C-alpha cells in the first residue's frame, strides 16, 4: 500500500494459521477480528532456561 | 420418366452424435486387475499441536 516514492508503505499480510488447543481444539493463530502491525525493530530474544 | 422416374443419388447425409472426453480428462491411469476388490489406505498424521 505504498504511495508515490516509497512513501507511507505499508505491506498487507493475512494470516489463518490453526495451531490444535491445549485441550485439542481448533483455534486460529493469528486472532481473525484483529488487525497487527508488527516491525523488526521488536528484537525480540529467544530465552531458554535449564533442563 | 413415363412409367417412373429416374434418380441421380448424391452422398449420403450423416447426422452424427457423439459425445466427446470432457470428464476424463483427469483420470490418466488405467489399471486392468483381475482380482476382487481394490484397496486404498488413507493417513492423516496430526502435528500442529501445542
Amino acid at each position: 500500500l505504498v504511495g508515490a516514492n516509497g512513501a507511507g508503505r505499508m505491506r498487507i499480510w493475512v494470516n489463518t494459521q490453526k495451531y490444535r488447543d491445549q485441550n485439542d481444539q481448533e483455534q486460529f493463530l493469528m486472532k481473525q477480528k484483529a488487525v497487527m502491525g508488527i516491525s523488526s525493530a521488536i528484537e525480540g530474544v529467544r530465552c531458554f532456561g535449564a533442563i | 420418366a413415363g412409367l417412373y422416374t429416374t434418380y441421380q443419388l448424391l452422398e449420403v447425409q450423416r447426422k452424427l452424435k457423439t459425445l466427446p472426453a470432457f470428464f476424463l480428462q483427469w483420470f490418466p491411469r488405467q489399471i486392468n486387475f483381475q482380482e476382487d476388490m481394490i484397496a486404498f489406505d488413507k493417513v492423516i498424521q496430526d502435528v500442529t499441536r501445542v
